[PDB]
């Protein structure tokens, strides 16, 4: 009762599936193998820190892609698979947005990365949208009583990501200095950029 | 669909399994990884044989305990493997045959979908709305914990994009639609039942009615 299904290792499963496809003609050459580069390659939260780092040491820049952040984003040739339509949410002293897909994985991959396997955990699913506070605390994020957090549900075509505040102690700093202290983590919402 | 893949509100899960900026590994953590989001490309954009909206509905489709009990990549092995064979690409034994053992797949779907709707509304920022109180046993991008709720518009796509409840059916029917950012307030879906202050949910225009 209840119990799994019996099933092949998923390497196996995995396998059978690309070689039933390519056995067939249906995988054109080095197709797969294009795809991983992109993906561990090219789709880096790289993109995104660097897209903060601009908006915050140039105000017509952030201006831009706090209205559109597709055309923004175009600017630094970073549109792509699932961050075709960008829409960046702004950080204040009374507001922290934190993303999620409470559906499935939806991430702005372009500029975020694939999502990591926390982000798709049914844990984060289930829980960010009802006690966000409870879990970016326990995630060790302490977000102060009087910010309200705002959680963006990725269930449609808008891809997100976020503008966090710019912490103090950052001054003059420059755009490869601010790049290094905007992680993965703060492009999703769930940690603010830290200074050493 | 009212699967168990609607997970928002769902109450009993412990901690996320992640602290801030610790290190998440490589991308990948297996040498099949990368397959699963490759051969979807490759049965969207190389074969036209579904839509991106059909992987979504397919891996919705696990069998709720497989669902359950099954790891993010390897659902969507599952799923693109289910709608090769339900398109007529591959065949169930040639599967298993490669595999060398029992290839399970998503169930079959007991909705044929629904047409994009034939009337809507469009809406404008700061205007209240209400999510249509509305029942789809096939693919729909509307989590239940705002069926019937009302919040406020914060933002039209300047896009349009297929209705999901019928493109996730492959059907013909699906035209095209803006989205809304709708807002609500943390009170609305959960009453005194939650910790935050806003959830915006990105809503077809055809899941929404003047409030
Ligand atoms: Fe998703
Ligand atoms: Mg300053
Ligand atoms: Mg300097
Ligand atoms: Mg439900
Ligand atoms: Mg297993």
């Amino acid at each position: 009762e209840n119990a799994a299904p019996a099933q092949a290792p998923v390497s196996d499963r995995a396998w059978a599936l690309f070689r039933a496809l390519d056995g067939k003609g249906l995988v054109p050459d080095g197709y797969v193998e294009g795809w991983k580069k992109t993906f561990e390659e090219d789709f880096s939260p790289r993109r995104g820190a660097e897209l903060v780092a601009r908006a915050w040491t140039d105000p017509e820049f952030r201006q831009l892609l706090l209205t559109d952040g597709t055309a923004a984003v175009a600017q630094y040739g970073y549109l792509g698979p699932q961050g075709e339509y960008i829409v960046a949410v702004e950080d204040t002293p009374t507001l922290k947005n934190v993303i999620v897909c409470s559906l499935c994985s939806c991430t702005a991959w372009p500029i975020l990365g694939l999502p990591p396997t926390w982000y798709k955990s049914f844990e984060y699913r289930a829980r960010v949208v009802r006690e966000p506070r409870k879990v970016l605390s326990e995630m060790g994020t302490e977000i102060a009583s009087d910010i309200e957090i705002r959680v963006y549900d990725t269930t449609a075509e808008t891809r997100y990501m976020v503008l966090p505040q710019r912490p103090a102690g950052t001054e003059g700093w420059s755009q490869e200095q601010l790049q290094e202290i905007v992680t993965k983590d703060c492009l999703i919402g769930v940690a603010i950029p830290q200074v050493p | 669909m009212d699967g168990v893949h609607d997970l928002a509100g769902v109450q009993g899960f412990g901690k996320v399994p992640h602290t801030v900026n610790a290190d998440i590994g490589p991308t990948f953590h297996a040498e099949w990884e990368h397959l699963p989001y490759s051969l979807m490309f490759a049965g969207v954009a190389e074969l036209g044989a579904f839509s991106v909206d059909e992987v979504r509905y397919v891996v919705e489709r696990m069998e709720p305990r497989h669902y359950m009990m099954t790891p993010y990549y390897e659902r969507y092995v599952i799923g693109v493997a289910t709608l090769m064979v339900e398109k007529g690409i591959l065949t169930q034994d040639e599967l298993e045959s490669l595999a060398g053992g029992p290839f399970p797949l998503s169930r079959p779907s007991e909705s044929e979908g629904r047409p994009a709707p034939v009337e809507t509304t469009t809406f404008e920022v700061g205007q209240r709305v209400r999510v249509r109180d509305e029942y789809v046993p096939g693919h729909i991008r509307m989590p239940a914990y705002c069926r019937g709720r009302v919040g406020t518009i914060s933002h039209r796509t300047t896009e349009k994009w297929p209705f999901p409840d019928a493109i996730g059916h492959g059907r013909n029917d699906a035209g095209e639609e803006p989205t809304y950012h709708v807002k609500f307030a943390a009170e609305e879906l959960f009453g005194s039942d939650t910790d935050g202050g806003s959830v915006v949910v990105d809503l077809f225009e055809g899941y929404l009615e003047p409030a």
